[PDB]
DNA sequence: TTAGAGAATTGGAGAGTGTGTTTTTTTTTTTTTTT
DNA sequence: CACACACTCTCCAATTCTCTAA
């Protein structure tokens, strides 16, 4: 009767067991940092971990429309402002 | 039946003016052009059926008939002048120049307009190209030379001894220069009522076979107009400006040089040098294109599986792939075939209201040398007069005066005030008093109230026609203020009232045109720059201009790297730069848009190797990544903030905004 | 490379240490070749020369 | 000006009408001009 | 004949928009 409905960015799949905890985990153990190699280099690098993650918790849409929706999701949605400010009070605490 | 019979009527006035191979004047030739002219004026704006044009078009009667009668009248005028019923002889060439006014005016269609004259507005805009095409190329142009006799026999007479009737026929002859020139192709208006297949528009040249692209350009204007010495009409007619010769002069010259650019001026086997570097160029971004082109065939097959997290064995194919393993990435992320929506938007004389800026019109090296010193003679002949003749019109009928008069005399004026500040700069024979008439406070007063109420109306064109002068009001005050109080009372009054105005648009004008937003970077670098010679606050306007839409739009412009320009990177990159150290804002620029805009910018397919952008770019982008590494290590909550926007709370924003 | 349990890196690490540091003395002493005294067409690095010469 | 309750439109899957094939010139007679 | 292709006919929920929301 009805085409199964594309999956969107839901909140609850922006806090996948591939996601935040992965990210945050592998921040400082991940990629590596040198200003001798080429910053096109690093860029890449650094651009890497947050393209992979992209990829294997939404494969469906491509870098910048990731990004672009998830941007308008922060600036709309105040759920994810509530959870950076409650990781920043946590952070305060040290 | 009745358009056959409108045709009828057309061919049997035809066959009845005459023909050819002299022209001959056929009987009652007066009273069959006057039966044309009132055939033409009754369907025109009366019944407003648009279809006599047509039938005059079909006949070829401006080509066969109507340009022999100027043509053979040029001859016998030119025997009367030198010699030492010419009354007759001469009321016959008034009917067919009014005649050829009337159908070259431009044609407007709006939605109030009925669907007779949309209907037939694609098929006469071809015809509106093909009077000027053969009007240029009929032996030099010569229609022209008669043209401004219908002129010289009127303004002869002394100023105050003028006709309250002749007067109208200065104004009838002098349309005819502005709508010749402006005639430009239209649009291919696709039926948009179904939606269209999987192939789109084939052909978009609204040109018909007798029209080519060579023969219908600006530089053939041009050319016509030198070689028809109308250059010395043109100047002698603003040296007698000491009312109804100002607002059809205003744009005559003006729809020549409404999108001209003056770099084109000075270049800064002589057009084959810009054609050897252009080889280069062009040979350096190929090379960098077969980069990526496998060594082999496509068929060869290189298969790899890439080991990523979680010991995934996800398959991508591509021998070239196998070289770098960012390739292998980049072909990931292309592979999916999943695009989202983009959203996306000329009513007056196409130019900056709809030009980008590699439409710069080829010119002749002669014609680009004759072209220099004609406006230059214009600006030294009557530049200041004309604008003050001008400003008293201007200063009255301000909700009288329609859209067409805001964009064809803002453009003119900014562009004007353009020419001569950079051709000072080039060249110091010119003194700045030559532009420096400009600055009175009613003029200033009075084309910031017209930007101003532009904006509450949501017209975006004629707004952007007047950030387009509001910049070099900027750049000539700050011209008159270093080569150096008259330039105070026109730049201290954006304390409070006007400081809104300008800190508003870029934040909402990034929904639209790239000229549109091309217009609020140049605000805001000149406005950095005046100000800087005196210190109302340096610190307090630069705080109003640190805002997040204001980022957007500034980033937004730099995705278009493949079009931009060295000043157009320039001024985006340098807004930042300058604020480096002065500032210390750069907590706001910690947006991914910015950093995949660097990878971008260093990337060979991006910026030129051998130019002079990205070696600057490059030192810089080395600190940005040592300022990210600094910031990013201090914080582990800032790994994944720098993807989300800021946040509102009160402690947070000096928390991270600011590091305490 | 896919199918394989094969590393790109490693394999790609030994070719470029077989391609300079290699000398013909090796092919010659791995066919068993009793003629294997020349010194110059065997102990020379055969695929820099070969480089040398591609340039 | 912000996080959130209301209208308004249209693209991506699917109902459906009509298509498009397979499909062939070998081998064997009979004629005709050169040989 | 019918299975697969190309494409006109047809249709609701996610995507955009501007009146009333905080």
């Amino acid at each position: 009767r009805k085409r199964r409905p594309q999956v969107k960015l839901t909140a609850e799949k922006l806090l996948s067991d591939k996601g935040l905890p992965y990210v945050l985990k592998n921040a400082h153990k991940r990629i590596r940092i040198s200003s001798k190699k080429n910053s096109y280099d690093n860029l890449s690098n650094i651009i890497q971990f947050y393209q992979l993650w992209a990829h294997e918790l939404f494969p469906k849409a491509k870098f910048k429309d990731f990004m672009k929706i998830c941007q308008t999701v922060g600036k709309t949605d105040p759920v994810l402002r509530e959870y950076r400010v409650s990781l920043f009070r946590d952070e305060m605490g040290m | 039946f009745s358009l056959t019979v409108l045709r009828a009527r057309i061919a049997l006035l035809a066959t009845a003016i005459g023909g050819p191979p002299p022209y001959k004047l056929g009987d009652d030739c007066l009273a069959c052009l006057k039966d044309l002219k009132r055939w033409f004026k009754l369907v025109d704006d009366q019944q407003k059926r648009w279809d006599v044009a047509m039938a005059v078009a079909e006949y070829r009667i401006l080509t066969d008939d109507l340009l022999p009668i100027l043509i053979d009248w040029e001859n016998k005028c030119s025997l009367a002048a030198k010699l030492a019923n010419k009354a007759y002889y001469d009321k016959i060439a008034l009917n067919c120049l009014q005649l050829l006014v009337l159908m070259t005016w431009p044609l407007i269609v709006t939605e109030q307009s009925s669907s007779n004259q949309i209907t037939l507005y694609g098929e006469l805009k071809k015809h509106q190209l093909v009077y000027k095409k053969t009007i240029l190329s009929m032996e030099s142009g010569k229609v022209l030379r008669a043209a401004i006799r219908l002129a010289l026999d009127v303004i002869k007479i002394d100023r105050l001894s003028r006709t309250p009737r002749d007067n109208m026929v200065l104004k009838l002859v002098l349309n005819f220069f502005r709508n010749v020139i402006a005639i430009e192709p239209g649009e291919f208006t696709i039926n948009t009522k179904k939606s269209m297949p999987k192939k789109g528009i084939t052909s978009i040249d609204t040109l018909p076979p007798n029209v080519s692209m060579d023969d219908i350009s600006l530089n053939t204007v041009i050319s016509s107009f030198h070689k028809n010495k109308v250059f010395g009409f043109l100047l002698t007619l603003t040296s007698s400006l000491s009312d109804f010769i100002n607002i059809p002069l205003l744009e005559i010259m003006f729809y020549f040089t409404k999108d001209v650019n003056q770099e084109l001026l000075f270049p800064r086997t002589s057009a084959g040098f810009e054609l050897s570097k252009l080889l280069q160029k062009e040979h350096q971004m190929r090379k960098n294109v077969i980069k990526h082109t496998s060594a082999r065939h496509s068929r060869f097959g290189g298969l790899l599986s890439i080991q990523t997290p979680d010991k995934t064995r996800l398959t991508v194919s591509g021998s070239q792939a196998l070289v770098d393993e960012k390739i292998a990435l980049q072909k990931l992320d292309d592979s999916k075939k999943w695009n989202k929506r983009i959203i996306k938007k000329e009513g007056l004389p196409n130019s900056l209201l709809n030009s980008q800026t590699g439409k710069a019109i080829f010119f002749t090296e002669s014609n680009g040398k004759h072209f220099k010193e004609f406006i230059n003679n214009f600006i030294d002949s009557g530049f200041n007069i004309l604008l003050h003749s001008v400003t008293n019109y201007f200063t009255t009928e301000q909700d009288r005066m329609v859209t067409l008069e805001q964009v064809e005399y803002l453009l003119f004026f900014a562009w004007f005030v353009k020419y001569q500040l950079l051709r000072s700069k080039i060249d110091n024979s010119a003194d700045i008093k030559q532009v420096s008439e400009a600055l009175k406070e009613v003029t200033f007063i009075l084309v910031s109230s017209l930007l101003r109420s532009a904006y509450d109306l949501k017209n975006w064109t004629v707004t952007h026609a007047g950030m387009i002068a509001f910049n070099e009001l900027l750049n000539l005050v700050s011209r008159t203020k270093a080569a150096q109080d008259i330039e105070f009372i026109v730049s201290r009054l954006f304390s409070d009232e006007r400081i809104q105005l300008l800190s508003n648009l870029p934040k909402i004008g990034s929904k639209y045109s790239l000229q549109f937003m091309k217009s609020c970077i140049e605000l805001t670098h000149s406005v950095l720059k005046v100000l800087e010679q005196y210190s109302v606050n340096f610190q307090k306007v630069q705080a109003n201009y640190m805002t997040e839409p204001v980022i957007e739009t500034y980033i937004n412009f730099l995705e278009r790297f493949r079009e931009l320009e060295d000043d157009s990177i320039k001024k985006v990159f340098s807004f930042f730069h300058r604020v480096f150290v002065q500032a210390k804002e750069q907590a706001l620029l910690f947006r991914f848009d910015l950093i995949i805009l660097l990878r971008e910018m260093l990337s060979p397919d991006g910026l030129d190797r051998m130019s002079r952008s990205r070696k600057y770019v490059s030192q810089f982008s080395d600190y940005f990544l040592a300022r990210l590494k600094k910031r990013l290590k201090k914080s582990p909550a800032w790994f994944v903030g720098l993807l989300f926007p800021p946040l509102h709370n009160s402690e947070v924003g000096f928390y991270q905004r600011y590091g305490e | 490379i896919w199918g394989t349990n094969v590393s790109i890196q490693e394999c790609t690490t030994n070719f470029r240490n077989f391609l300079m540091s290699f000398k013909y003395k090796f092919r010659k002493i791995l066919d068993e070749r009793e003629e294997f005294i020349n010194n110059t067409t065997d102990e020379e690095l055969y695929y820099i020369k070969q480089l040398n010469e591609m340039r």
